[PDB]
């Protein structure tokens, strides 16, 4: 019942606006306050501010008003705008509920989580090349083969294995920045060697900055 | 789980405030009144199927005074934290005009067990025809009051429960209004 | 701004064991203080409010308490989904300040990686460019040693890796190694190879291929 | 006639130094009884706290008191070493939970008390209010020209008045029409049939 969910635009341009909206559920934004929170990468927590029931909006003096977060009640959902984006401003933002009008009453239930990164470089598709399991006997029965994604901008990326069936023995690894400034990962699966001319094994990558979605089989070279 | 019986105590320095009573299923059997050392049926029907010695409840007082001494040694003197409370304002039955109804005022989730509440009927405080019940004990352990003020809806009549609360910097007042009855579900 | 130091930075302990995360305040916080548990996908689940307030889906294992300015989370009974990282939280006056975590880690039995290793796609070869990708499945600990040997010769450069986090089921870490050349630098040599160094190895593994 | 009897709170055990608008100190005790299939098991819950925290806890599935923060441990060592203590806590199943239960079986379980159901429009969504009942095992349904509609129900949840009575409301989410006959329908174990609330446009 009681859900939070961010959604705002993956590449914002620096010295310009980036807006993210909390659409909120199983609760009235006439009751409870939300605050918002950012988690640079790799580093740790910031609070940014919060807009109370009430309307009473309390900001980090910090930012340096570069912030204005709103309200809409009667759409249920939370606004937040940053100005004068520079590079640091890269990280994941975050909702939270919170009772009433007072700092005192604890926040609970926390948003999924939405990335957003300034940088003036522009959004690139992902190439997706093919990782075969090749190999010779492979062990005493395993197999792996996986999906190669490359020279891609920015983050993230998503990747399902056979459209979501096949997902035990499944690793996707964190992305690397290469060399040129782009990023690069794979995702590798496990599967036994006897079934590699019975079943089909298919990476589906979903790249939502660039709307970029390929769908290709690893079919074994031996 | 179909039901559970809970004998909650509890007591409080350095207000020296003791509570002995009975739950089922979150509702309270009776309790034991501090002051004149008698059980309080929260029904009255219940006491006459029923009856417990309030004596007993003080001996068991005694040992939580007791207790909280220790363990308030045991951890240098480390106090509670003022646990806002949470308050909603609703009605008995759905209002209808000029038919007699009660207005309830729920505070929920807070401690310490200390709390001011007050009626306002139009911005006055209402002085008789109040009730209210013990601290009910929460499941988190916190705790859960319930105020209760009988009245006759009009038009021309705004009710506020104000409650007091040490996690609290201002008063936090509840406002009801004919008009905007559901409003707040 | 009240500053928020957390004192385990990295503790790793073993399945059924208790660990405590310890939170000090520069000012006083008169008890408002909240744990927060962050599993690696990013969910944020509240575990402990108002100092030592337990949250309703929470175990008992868990458990807040205070000292003065101490705060401590307490962990009994650790178990296999109690393992990431766990940040505490001040919110008795604006700025609510965050601490700096506390990444924990379940340790296990060692484990050997199997190490695979694969050629270059041809859609890739005809781009220009060439990666090799050498993965290392299932092994603990986190400390593996991946070197590049091309034609027998150690290549410093163009080697980046990856590490993946502890999996929820088997609680073994996976390595994936990228060598990158060029598609000129790449046909002019012949054995590629990939060498595992690991502590569940009793001399290092090392699979290669000819281009063929 | 039928008398409660309590359970005695256990002393805790003297082990501790010293220190130090005014700072306040709570201790908590909750001797509660947990019952399944009716009388059949009965899960004894001898619970200590301090503040919001527990500290030391008796379970009848175990049998011994064990810490539930490492302060209870003084705790739950004094009071296990005592032979007579433990029996009593063990058999507290039967000495206090089984016997408080028949004691009020009669007014606490076996408590029937008659909703009373209302069909009004507000905010142009439809509200079906059910007042004052006990137990709180309720089922409400809105049928939509005979025909129930599982889409658009938002309950509130059980709302507790505190008075041994609960109330809920059910809201549709539909518009009104014309013609168009809406019903409510409560199930509830203080009544002998389905109640049925009709409204028509
Ligand atoms: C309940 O009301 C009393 C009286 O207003 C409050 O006691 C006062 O507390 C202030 C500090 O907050 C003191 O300066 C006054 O001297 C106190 N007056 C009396 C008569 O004691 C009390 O704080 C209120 N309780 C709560 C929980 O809000
Ligand atoms: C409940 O108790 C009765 C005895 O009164 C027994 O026959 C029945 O099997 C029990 N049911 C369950 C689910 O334990």
């Amino acid at each position: 019942q009681v859900q939070l969910k961010e959604s705002g635009p993956g590449l914002v341009a620096p010295s310009q606006s980036l807006s993210i909206t909390c659409t909120v559920s199983g609760f009235s934004l006439t009751s409870y306050g939300v605050h918002w929170v950012r988690q640079p990468p790799g580093k740790g927590l910031e609070w940014l501010g919060v807009i109370w029931a009430g309307g009473s909006i309390n900001y980090n003096s910090a930012l340096m008003s570069r912030l204005s977060i709103s309200k809409d009640n009667f759409k249920s959902q939370v606004f937040l705008k940053m100005s004068s984006l520079q590079t640091d401003d890269t990280a994941m933002y975050y909702c939270a509920r919170a009772y009433g009008d007072y700092v005192h009453y604890a926040m609970d239930y926390w948003g999924q989580g939405t990335s957003v990164t300034a940088s003036s470089a522009s959004t690139k598709g992902p190439s997706v090349f093919p990782l075969a399991p090749s190999s010779k006997s492979t062990s005493g029965g395993t197999a792996a083969l996986g999906c190669l994604v490359k020279d891609y901008f920015p983050e993230p990326v998503t990747v399902s294995w056979n459209s979501g069936a096949l997902t035990s023995g499944v690793h996707t690894f964190p992305a690397v920045l290469q060399s040129s400034g782009l990023y690069s990962l794979s995702s590798v699966v496990t599967v036994p060697s006897s079934s590699l001319g019975t079943q089909t094994y298919i990476c589906n990558v979903n790249h939502k900055p660039s709307n970029t979605k390929v769908d290709k089989k690893v079919e074994p070279k031996s | 789980e179909e039901h559970v019986i809970i004998q909650a105590e509890f007591y409080l320095n350095p207000d020296q405030s003791g509570e002995f009573m009975f739950d089922f299923d979150g509702d309270e059997i009776f309790h034991v009144d501090m002051a004149k050392k008698e059980t309080v049926w929260r029904l009255e029907e219940f006491g006459r199927f029923a009856s417990f010695e309030a004596q007993g409840a003080l001996a068991n007082i005694a040992v939580d005074k007791a207790n909280l001494e220790i363990m308030t040694k045991r951890s240098n003197y480390t106090p509670i934290t003022n646990v806002p409370p949470e308050v909603t304002v609703l009605t008995n039955s759905p209002v209808e005009l000029r038919e007699p109804n009660v207005l309830i005022c729920f505070i929920d989730k807070f401690t310490p067990p200390v709390v001011n509440v007050t009626w306002l009927r139009n911005g006055k405080p209402v002085t008789t025809g109040v009730s209210e019940t013990v601290f009910l004990p929460r499941e988190d352990h916190l705790f859960r009051k319930f105020h209760y003020l009988p009245f006759l809806p009009s038009t021309e009549d705004v009710y506020d429960c104000r409650v007091e609360h040490w996690g609290l910097d201002e008063p936090l007042l509840k406002h009801w209004e004919f008009d905007t009855s559901g409003e707040n579900l | 701004d009240i500053q928020m130091t957390q004192s385990p930075s990295s503790l790793s302990a073993s399945l059924g064991q208790r660990v405590s995360l310890t939170c000090r305040a520069s000012q006083e916080i008169s008890g408002y203080l909240t744990w927060l548990q962050q599993k690696p996908d990013g969910t944020i689940k509240r575990l402990v409010y108002a100092a030592s307030t337990l949250d309703s889906g929470v175990p008992k294992r868990f458990s807040g308490s205070r000292s003065g300015s101490d705060y401590s989370l307490t962990i009994s009974s650790l178990e296999s989904e109690d393992f990431a990282d766990y940040y505490c939280l001040q919110y008795t006056n604006y700025p609510l300040t965050f601490g700096a975590g506390t990444k924990l880690e379940l340790k296990r039995t060692v484990a050997a990686p199997s190490v695979f290793i694969f050629p270059p796609s041809d859609e890739q070869l005809k781009s220009g460019t060439a990666s090799v990708v050498c993965l290392l499945n299932n092994f603990y600990p986190r400390e593996a040693k991946v070197q590049w040997k091309v034609d027998n010769a150690l290549q410093s450069g163009n080697s980046q890796e990856s590490v993946t986090e502890q999996d929820s089921k088997d609680s073994t870490y996976s390595l994936s190694s990228t060598l990158t050349l060029s598609k000129a630098d790449y046909e002019k040599h012949k054995v590629y190879a990939c060498e595992v160094t690991h502590q569940g190895l009793s001399s290092p593994v090392t699979k290669s291929f000819n281009r063929g | 006639a039928p008398k409660y009897v309590k359970q005695n709170t256990l002393k805790l055990a003297t082990s501790g130094g010293s220190g130090s608008t005014r700072p306040r100190f709570l201790e908590q005790v909750k001797h509660e009884c947990h019952f399944f299939n009716g009388t059949e098991r009965v899960r004894f819950l001898d619970r200590y706290f301090y503040h919001q925290e527990e500290y030391v806890r008796f379970d009848s599935d175990v049998g011994e008191y064990r810490a539930v923060t490492e302060l209870g441990r003084p705790d739950a060592e004094y009071w296990n070493s005592q032979k007579d203590l433990l029996e009593q806590k063990r058999a507290a199943v039967d000495t206090y939970c089984r016997h408080n239960y028949g004691v009020g079986e009669s007014f606490t379980v076996q408590r029937r008390v008659y909703p009373e159901v209302t069909v009004y429009p507000a905010k142009n969504l439809l509200v079906c209010s059910v007042n004052g009942f006990y137990p709180g095992s309720i089922e409400v349904r809105w049928f939509r020209n005979g025909q129930e509609e599982k889409t658009g129900v938002v309950s509130t949840g059980l709302i507790q008045n505190g008075d041994w009575t609960f109330q809920t409301l059910v809201m549709l989410e539909t518009v009104p029409r014309s013609g168009e006959v809406y019903t409510c329908q409560v199930e509830h174990p203080s009544l002998t049939s389905p109640l049925t609330v009709e409204w028509r446009a």
